[PDB]
Formats: structure tokens, C-alpha cells, sequence
């Protein structure tokens, strides 16, 4: 919340489900892009923005991988 | 006349150089002079030795690379 | 000793050969000149595990059907080059196995999960490789495969119809700069690389350096390309412009001279270290941009007199 998640019931058990459990990548799914920066707030510096429909898509990946960067990829209709 | 393969120098094979004037044994050099780097490329490995290398020692079907293969050998052929 | 005065005796002989590589890589261990020298060992290294690869042709282990003892010293060999070259075996799919093989007999691999092993230094903790508390791991092998690339670097030239050498192709070079650049921030993200940190951020420096003497450079080299279509060949145009042929002149001295001795140089990041490069080509762009900017305004004013040069183009 401290982020700026929203109050409601709904979007907590939302993030509860995202988050608690992480053997598997979560799809996040949202229209107005709030949510983009809740996860940056709590990865900070971390934080690495990527989509695949940009041009470096390719390599920039291969090296947020390699150094244990926390990725959100902008584009998931796109794969 | 076996046949030793090392630069027209003391270098790696001078202890078995005594040893064999020692033995009064004779035998043929393969020299490979100062600027003589392509005619070692050139023989490199094309002489069959169990490790292609130098220096290299070669007799009897007694076919040696590694200085300690080689100085052995000679030692080993007076019985030593 | 194996089934015979001869198979025992070959056994001795692989005893030898093996330390005879074992050993070698240890001599270069403690050296301080370690990082340089791998390359001209791991070069060699290929004709030496070869061999090793024929005799395990046909063989199940070394010198036959049951184990031997060389084919325990080429192990502990094999071993400690795999954490130096992690793809030591990779080239060589027969000894790959013989590795696997070794480690597979279930006294052996019961051992090393065991706490009997002893899993690691590689050599003694003082020397240089495989010594110290715990090994470390990719963003050095990561940053070896960017120095290497800069000290490669290679731009296709061509001198075309007058005096000056031109680089072609920039893309190339251009991207790789701009992606090894990001790699060095990603680099940042990672847990150990604290220490070996400093170091980064020199080649982090130099490579910034290089793509601010990239940005311009490109900029400078098309626009006297294309102000050489308009002002380099005719003695009409020269002509009416005369302040504006003697400057570009004087710009087409400086400039011959920076890409000749930036070319001979061999090494485009060597450029970097150059006197006065950001800068001389700074003050070159600027003064091509101020006759490009004047013949702008030289058109117009030509067009303003008659305007049906404004149909023309």
C-alpha cells in the first residue's frame, strides 16, 4: 500500500497472489499502467523495464538475467 | 644413427647431449636455427610422436617428446 | 600396474605426460601474469587432449577396461582446468565423458558428496588462480569478452577520389559500443561485484569516453561528405563562396591528419587515450555546421531574389 497499491479488497488479493507465490511468472494485467511503478517502488534500483516490441530486446534480457535483475516486460499481448 | 630434435642450442636436451657423447653413441640432429621457425612448423606434426614436441628423440621405433621421455630413454639404453 | 612389464610401463609413461600438463598449468598459476597467459595455454592445450581423446577411442577408461592409475592424475588435471575454462571439455565430447565417467564409479562420487572431500582451493591459496577462501563468477568472464572485443576493433576504411580515408560500416561498432555499455550498468545489479567494482568503472569511463568521441565523430564524417558533394569539386561554387571554401580547407587539413594517426593507431579505444580528440572534433563539427548553417542562408537569400528558385528546390 505504502507503494501506492489501491485500498481495495480486490487489488490486495491480487498482489497477494503475484507475490506469495513465485514458482511460476506472473501475467500481470492492467490498463492504466499503476501497477508498472508499485513493483519498481518495491525493487528500486533493481527494477529493469524491458517490452518486446523494443529493438535491444534481445540482449538487454540476456543481461538482466545475468545479474540478478528484477524485470517487468511492458508488452505481454506481444511475445 | 638415431635422430635428436632440438635448436641448434644447449636448451632442453644438453644433460642428454653428455650423456650420449658419454655412451660414445652416435647420432643425427634435427637443428632448427634462429630464424628457422617454419621448418619446425613445417615437421610439427607430421613425426608421429606420442606428443608431438621438442626436443625429440627417435630410434628404434622408440619414438620420444617431453625432455624427461627422451633423457630417460638414453639412460634406459645403458641400462642406468 | 596394469597386465604386463609393457601396459605397466605405459601406464608410467601416461603418469608423466599428465603431470607434464598438470604441472604446467600450476607454473603459470602463481604469476602474476595469469589473466594473459591462459590464452596461449588453453590454445596449446587442444593437441595435448587430444591425444587423450584418441586413446579413449575404443577404451573405456585410460589404458583399457578397468581403471588405471593415469587416468587418475588426468582427472585431478581435468578437474582443476574445468574451473579455470568451464568449456575445457566442450570441444572435446570423449574426454567430457571420461570426466563423467570418473566421477560416476559410485565409491568416487559417494566420496565427493562426503565429508571426507575436500572440495576446493584448486592451489595453494596464495597462488594467483583457484587460490583464496571461495571462488567467484561471471561478470569477469563477461567483462574478458568486452576487453577483448575493444582491442580488436576494427573499422572499415577506404580513401575515396581525394586525399582523405574514410570509415565505412558504422553500425557495427556503433552498437556493440552502446551494448557493451549497458552490460557494465546491468553489472551493478549483481551481489559480488563490489571490489572487482572499481575496475569496472574504469572500462566503464573508457567505453563512456569512446561513445563521446562515437556521437561526434559520425555526425562529423557525414556532414564533410555531404558539404564535399556541394563545395570540394567545382571552382564556381568556391568561388562565390570564398570565407567558406578557406575555412573548410583548413578543417580538411585537421581532419586528415586526426584520421590518419587515429588509423594507424590499430586500435579504435586507443583513440580514446589520443590528445585533444572530443575536442578537435568538437570545434571541426562546429565550424562544418557554421558553412553548412551559411550556404542555408546563401540559397534563400539567392531564392528570395528570383522566387521561382523556390519551385527549383
Amino acid at each position: 500500500l505504502e507503494c501506492g497499491l489501491d485500498k481495495n479488497d480486490y487489488f490486495l488479493e491480487n498482489m497477494s497472489i503475484v507475490m506469495n507465490s513465485q514458482d511460476a511468472v506472473p501475467f500481470l494485467l492492467d490498463p492504466s499502467s499503476h501497477m508498472i511503478t508499485v513493483i519498481s517502488n518495491y525493487y528500486g534500483n533493481k527494477t529493469v523495464l524491458l517490452s518486446f516490441l523494443e529493438e535491444g530486446f534481445v540482449k538487454r534480457l540476456e543481461n538482466a538475467i545475468r545479474f540478478g535483475s528484477v524485470v517487468i516486460i511492458q508488452d505481454g499481448e506481444f511475445f | 644413427s638415431p635422430i635428436l630434435g632440438y635448436w641448434k642450442i644447449k636448451g632442453l636436451v644438453q644433460p642428454t647431449r653428455l650423456l650420449l657423447e658419454y655412451l660414445e653413441e652416435k647420432y643425427e640432429e634435427h637443428l632448427y636455427e634462429r630464424d628457422e621457425g617454419d621448418k619446425w612448423r613445417n615437421k610439427k606434426f607430421e613425426l608421429g610422436l606420442e606428443f608431438p614436441n621438442l626436443p625429440y628423440y627417435i630410434d628404434g621405433d622408440v619414438k620420444l617428446t617431453q625432455s624427461m621421455a627422451i633423457i630417460r630413454y638414453i639412460a634406459d639404453k645403458h641400462n642406468m | 600396474l596394469g597386465g604386463c612389464p609393457k601396459e605397466r610401463a605405459e601406464i608410467s609413461m601416461l603418469e608423466g605426460a599428465v603431470l607434464d600438463i598438470r604441472y604446467g598449468v600450476s607454473r603459470i598459476a602463481y604469476s602474476k601474469d595469469f589473466e594473459t597467459l591462459k590464452v596461449d595455454f588453453l590454445s596449446k592445450l587442444p593437441e595435448m587432449l587430444k591425444m587423450f581423446e584418441d586413446r579413449l577411442c575404443h577404451k573405456t577408461y585410460l589404458n583399457g577396461d578397468h581403471v588405471t592409475h593415469p587416468d587418475f592424475m588426468l582427472y585431478d588435471a581435468l578437474d582443476v582446468v574445468l574451473y579455470m575454462d568451464p568449456m575445457c571439455l566442450d570441444a572435446f565430447p570423449k574426454l567430457v565423458c571420461f570426466k563423467k565417467r570418473i566421477e560416476a564409479i559410485p565409491q568416487i562420487d559417494k566420496y565427493l558428496k562426503s565429508s571426507k572431500y575436500i572440495a576446493w582451493p584448486l592451489q595453494g591459496w596464495q597462488a594467483t588462480f583457484g587460490g583464496g577462501d571461495h571462488p567467484p563468477f561471471v561478470i569477469e568472464k563477461s567483462l574478458n569478452r568486452i576487453k577483448k572485443f575493444w582491442k580488436e576493433a576494427q573499422y572499415e576504411v577506404i580513401e575515396h577520389s581525394s586525399g582523405l580515408k574514410l570509415v565505412r560500416e558504422w553500425d557495427v561498432l556503433e552498437q556493440a559500443c552502446k551494448e557493451d555499455l549497458e552490460e557494465l550498468v546491468s553489472m551493478k545489479a549483481s551481489n559480488y561485484y563490489k571490489i572487482f567494482e572499481q575496475d569496472c568503472l574504469d572500462l566503464e569511463s573508457k567505453l563512456t569516453k569512446l561513445s563521446e568521441i562515437q556521437v561526434n565523430w559520425v555526425e562529423v564524417q557525414f556532414y564533410w561528405l555531404d558539404l564535399y558533394g556541394i563545395l570540394g569539386e567545382n571552382l564556381d561554387i568556391q568561388n562565390f563562396l570564398p570565407l567558406e571554401t578557406s575555412k573548410f580547407k583548413s578543417l580538411t587539413s585537421e581532419y586528415k591528419m586526426i584520421t590518419t594517426r587515429a588509423f594507424q593507431l590499430d586500435t579504435t579505444i586507443e583513440v580514446i587515450h589520443i590528445p585533444n580528440f572530443d575536442t578537435t572534433l568538437k570545434l571541426t563539427i562546429d565550424s562544418l555546421k557554421m558553412i553548412k548553417s551559411s550556404l542555408s542562408t546563401f540559397l534563400e537569400r539567392q531564392r528570395r531574389q528570383f522566387p521561382r528558385f523556390y519551385f527549383l528546390g
